[PDB]
């Protein structure tokens, strides 16, 4: 899932981007597949309890 | 082709090729000429080889000593006013051998 | 002026229109590539101010210099002054002509350009705002502990 | 010594420790000068008397 960035892809979006504008879109990459994380990590403490 | 030519136009008739459909290799470009004038404006001579573009225009022409220096984005003279004009916002090289 | 700067750094040099457009943290070009190279990290001011009365004369004047040729990058804040001849094809050679392409070319300025190609005077201000004895004020106020 | 982004910054601790060589027990570094060289280093080199 692009999250609202250019692209999918973390080398793609590094090799194609300068530093300090691609900086923006890992931004969004992080707080969108960090969340992912976190709900997958909740579900599993729920079915875990 | 461009530059094997053998009777390059004139710079009141400056020839204008348009290249689509092709690898820009660069060393072909290197190998055949022993430049005197390769500056560039919008990008590098040695960062060409590493780059995609939509559409290539070369155009060739013989002309003297001092207009090569005459032929450069915002100049002026009896070539840059009355035979080529180029724009001060041109983006790519001039090959002067 | 209300803040507390440990150094300041005054860099100063004269450029073109569009290069003060491309004078900026990590920017691209052969000015920002080849001659002047700021931290992506920088915290400071950049200052340019457009000046034809001073970099500029009847008949010309080509006392400023460039780099367009250079091995490999700038790093950020570093001077390189030097005159070598770059390397073209696998040759040695040392000189002017084919292949053998002196570093640097004038940076010539005239009264009658235009507006990009105006001598743009370009002063840069480098401020370290971290935790250290500061120098620099401006109004200082002073209460009883 | 060291020469991150310039700031020159040199560390010592005097101390007449056994004497054999390099010791072994730990001792601490505090920082004497920190200068802003700004400048290219990549050689050093050590005077005498
Ligand atoms: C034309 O092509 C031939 C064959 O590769 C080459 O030997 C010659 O140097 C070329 N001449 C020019 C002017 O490009
Ligand atoms: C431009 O080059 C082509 C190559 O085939 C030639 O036929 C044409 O006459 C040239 N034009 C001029 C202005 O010389
Ligand atoms: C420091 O000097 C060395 C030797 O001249 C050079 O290779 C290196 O690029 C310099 N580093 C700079 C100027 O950032």
């Amino acid at each position: 899932s692009k999250f609202g960035a250019i692209s999918s892809v973390l080398n793609d979006i590094l090799s194609r981007l300068d530093p300090p504008e691609a900086e923006v879109q890992i931004d969004r990459l992080i707080t969108g597949r960090l969340q992912s994380l976190q709900t997958y990590v909740t579900q599993q403490l729920i079915r875990a309890a | 082709e461009v530059f094997n030519a053998t009777r390059f136009a004139s710079v009141y008739a400056w020839n204008r090729t348009r290249i689509s459909n092709c690898v820009a290799d660069y060393s072909v470009l290197y190998n055949f000429a022993p430049f005197f004038a390769f500056k560039c404006y919008g990008v590098s001579p040695t960062k060409l080889n590493d780059l995609c573009f939509t559409n290539v225009y070369a155009d060739s022409f013989v002309i003297k000593g001092n207009e090569v220096s005459q032929i450069a984005p915002g100049q002026t003279g009896n070539i840059a006013d009355y035979n080529y004009k180029l724009p001060d916002d041109f983006t790519g090289c001039v090959i002067a051998w | 002026n209300d803040l507390c700067f440990t150094n300041v750094y005054a860099d100063s040099f004269v450029i073109k229109g569009n290069e003060v457009s491309q004078i900026a943290p990590g920017q691209t070009g052969n000015i920002a590539d080849y001659n002047y190279k700021l931290p992506d990290d920088f915290t400071g001011c950049v200052i340019a101010w457009n000046s034809n009365k001073l970099d500029s004369k009847h008949s010309g004047n080509y006392d400023y210099w460039y780099r367009l040729f250079r091995k490999s990058k700038l790093k950020p804040f570093e001077r390189d002054i030097s005159t070598e001849i770059y390397q073209a094809g696998n040759k040695p050679c040392k000189g002017k002509g084919p292949n053998c392409y002196f570093p640097l070319q004038s940076y010539g300025f005239r009264p009658t350009y235009g507006v990009g190609h105006q001598p743009y005077r370009v002063v840069v201000l480098s401020f370290e705002l971290l935790h250290a004895p500061a120098t620099v004020c401006g109004p200082k106020k002073s209460t009883n502990l | 010594f060291k020469n991150i982004d310039g700031y020159f910054k040199i560390y010592s601790k005097h101390t007449p420790i056994i004497g054999r060589d390099f010791p072994q027990g730990f001792s601490a570094l505090e920082p004497l000068v920190d200068l802003p060289i700004g400048i290219n280093i990549t050689r050093f080199q050590t005077l005498l008397a």
